[PDB]
């Protein structure tokens, strides 16, 4: 067998991992940061109305 | 390089381990025997892994503040609020260790086994030749040792909980009395009731080491064996599907201390 | 020699036999567990108290079957 | 063979013996015969039809209602819509703002 | 060397069929518990009283195979 | 003298199907008297009295599998 | 021969008994998970999280013996 | 020498168990998952995920037994 | 000899438990498609469908011991 | 596998970090939060005062 082409077969193995937790793992999580953020501001801008 | 694929397949197998007596760095050649030969990789990557945890954390926690959260510390308080309301759903007790304990188990062994998703010959690589260190394998989890380490300090908490909260009169009571009750069956219940009792954290590390060492073996076998322009159409289906397995028993490690230590005392 | 690399075979026999055993019998009581926290939601933190009360009971006799057959494989043997 | 009521709080909409119905049941389409053992189910708007004596034919169209099956009797209680709509809380509204006007 | 290994061998078929005996008896037994349990809460005092006694008596017969196991493997070895 | 070697292996199967078959019938029996218990509990000891009727039966050729297996491990070995 | 081929039959009988408990244990508790989903699909963050309770408890018991079965295979033969 | 037949039978054992526990346990968890699609059948899609949810975990152990019977028959033997 | 002979009977046990699994494994998962048909005969269309699509993963498993079965019994043979 | 001094050694590590994160990490971050959540229901019953 030939081991550097092993490591070059993770490497290919890994770029198309990445490409698939990118499009199908992050997001998400961006998405529930995002989300929570939404509701904290709704929130505060309930208290402004509560000093109004 | 001589490498057959069935000793490709064996050099990966192999820790640092190294002899308190010599102080050298052993290889896969001829393993030494005796107890005294600390496994180098899994303590400093643990340790390092373990650092990152508290380091990243506390650069939060000395400033986190009550206004709009920036983007990074909004990622730590929804692991707090996780970790706090996994807590608070299984645990009403007081105690002030509890919630602390959750959380580092949760965060560090998640990080244990994020390690497993690395190529497997990149950092083992780079040990060998930059440095020249006999071998490296660089998951912590994929180790019993730190698996056992861990289940055992918990099992230690299982008693102090049990003592403390009940007392010495209690625990006596539970490990006889139960489960049959009568006082002719309390010689079979020592038995049942003391074996349950190390069933739940011999079960707890050697699930997790179990996953571990089974996942990273996988990737040392689709690399050791299958040609280069092969290796793609398996690795990748199993490293999406540990992503899985990494967060599954990190939460579970996590939820059954709390169960453990929280049905200990109430 | 074939005195101790038997026992390897008896060990796999007995943990495997206790491995088919607990894994099906908490898999028929968890599944009684969640049809009952589907039918009674607000009743979930009584019910797995008794599905922990009776998993300690599954568990024990497969628990030292395993712990026997370790036994064999690294003391024994 | 068995005989057939169908009744609703207001009237009587069908009465008389019958050699099988088709009738629509809560999780699924249904067949009654004569001897089939005792039966409760809700029905869905639709159709339940009927052979009478003779196997003559007959459909009725129901709003819904409740049917259940005895040793010679079967019996639906229809009701005269769904009722599910709720839409009649609405009508309480105005009995308040009247009375406080 | 093989009177001394077939000795293991007999008490892993003893105690591995136990493991299953044990294991999934109780299994039924428990969820027809929790069922219970799901259906009159309330009463979970009195079936848990009554499933102590019913399961006593299933593992009674497989705890006397135990028994033997332990025996055969620490006494006779 | 190696006819000892075989009987405790023939005492072994008997008192593990015997375990199996004893475990899972009273698993099965006794988990259909608590669904009856769950349903109708002032009729309990009516039902007890019959579980005993039955579970009776159950244990017929099972204890007699436990006693001639534990016979031909002490008695004939 | 006798000293490797029998390590992977021994890890056969480990692994392989371990494959049938862990999936119908989890085939039958996963069934009563997809059940109360179609009942109370309001409820499946909930009883999916007692989902993950419960099949934490049925998997450690098998991967004991999986480990195990890869130590034998790895490590000793 | 002979013993290379044997890593045949041991891989035989290992993957055709894994094979009995990856296809009943899909099976019970798939016919669930159709019984709950035909009630809600606009939950198809909801369901649907869950199902790949809980299927990942029933096969997880028949996979590594199916990964070290192709490594046992291929690459030992 | 025995290394043409033994892979014959190490194929028999390879495609003797994929054929418990396969057929097993849906049947189970074929009835209960037949019954959501008898009940909801508008959904034979929709349920068929989702039936072929979940088929296709119980087979994934018995065709890689029936391939190996074929592949022991005359390349290997 | 082989059981080894590293089980004492993980022991060391695992409850040092458990002991500074009891201190420093735990306690300013549930500070910090419950002095949030305890601000919305401030505002709450000022909404309710200024009603009444």
């Amino acid at each position: 067998m030939n081991l550097n082409a092993t490591i070059l077969g993770q490497a290919i193995a890994f770029v198309l991992f990445v490409l698939f937790c990118m499009k199908y793992v992050w997001p998400p999580l961006m998405a529930a940061i995002e989300k929570r953020q939404k509701e904290i501001a709704d929130g505060l801008a309930s208290a402004e109305r509560a000093h109004k | 390089e001589n490498m057959t694929p069935q000793d490709y397949i064996g050099h990966h197998l192999n820790n640092l381990q190294l002899d308190l007596r010599t102080f050298s760095l052993v290889d896969p050649q001829n393993p030494p025997a005796t107890f005294w030969t600390i496994n180098i990789d899994s303590m400093f990557f643990s340790v390092v892994l373990g650092l990152l945890f508290l380091v990243l954390f506390r650069s939060v926690a000395k400033k986190a503040t009550s206004g709009v959260p920036g983007k990074f510390q909004t990622a730590i308080e929804l692991v707090i609020g996780f970790v706090n309301g996994s807590v608070k759903d299984m645990y009403h007790g007081k105690s002030k260790l509890i919630a602390p304990l959750a959380l580092t188990i949760f965060v560090w062994v998640f990080l244990m086994n994020l390690m497993d998703l690395l190529p497997i010959d990149l950092l083992p690589y780079i040990a060998e030749h930059v440095l020249g260190l006999p071998a490296l394998r660089v998951v912590p989890s994929a180790d019993v040792n730190v698996t056992l380490s861990m289940a055992l300090g918990v099992f230690i908490l299982i008693l102090f909980y049990s003592i403390k909260m009940k007392g010495i009169g209690g625990f006596t009571k539970e490990l006889t009395l139960q489960p049959f009750n009568h006082w002719a069956f309390i010689p079979v219940n020592l038995i049942l009731e003391g074996v349950s009792l190390l069933s739940k954290p011999v079960s707890l590390g050697l699930r997790l080491f179990g996953n571990m060492y089974a996942g990273e073996l996988i990737f040392i076998l689709i690399a050791g064996l299958l040609p280069w322009w092969s290796q793609w159409i398996l690795n990748v289906p199993w490293a999406i599907f540990h992503i899985l397995i990494i967060t599954l028993q990190a939460f579970i490690f996590m939820v059954l201390t709390i169960v453990y230590l929280s049905m200990a005392s109430e | 020699n074939l005195n101790m690399d038997l026992l390897y075979m008896a060990a796999a026999v007995m943990m495997g036999l206790a491995a088919i055993g607990a894994a099906i019998g908490i898999g028929i009581l968890g599944g009684k567990f969640l049809e009952g926290a589907a039918r009674q939601p607000d009743l979930i933190p009584l019910l797995r108290t008794q599905f922990f009360i009776v998993m300690g009971l599954v568990d024990a006799i497969p628990m030292i079957a395993v712990g026997l057959g370790l036994y064999v494989m690294f003391a024994v043997a | 063979t068995y005989h057939l009521d169908v009744v609703s709080a207001e009237q009587q909409m069908f009465s008389g013996l019958v050699e099988k119905i088709q009738v629509t049941g809560s999780e699924g389409e249904l067949g009654i015969y004569p001897g089939h053992a005792p039966l409760l189910t809700a029905i869905k708007p639709g159709m339940i039809r009927i052979v009478k004596q003779h196997g003559h034919e007959e459909f009725i169209y129901l709003s819904g209602g409740i049917l259940e099956v005895q040793p010679g009797n079967v019996t639906v209680l229809a009701d005269t819509a769904i009722r599910g709509q709720d839409l009649d809380e609405a009508r309480a509204m105005e009995a308040k703002r009247k009375a406080e006007e």
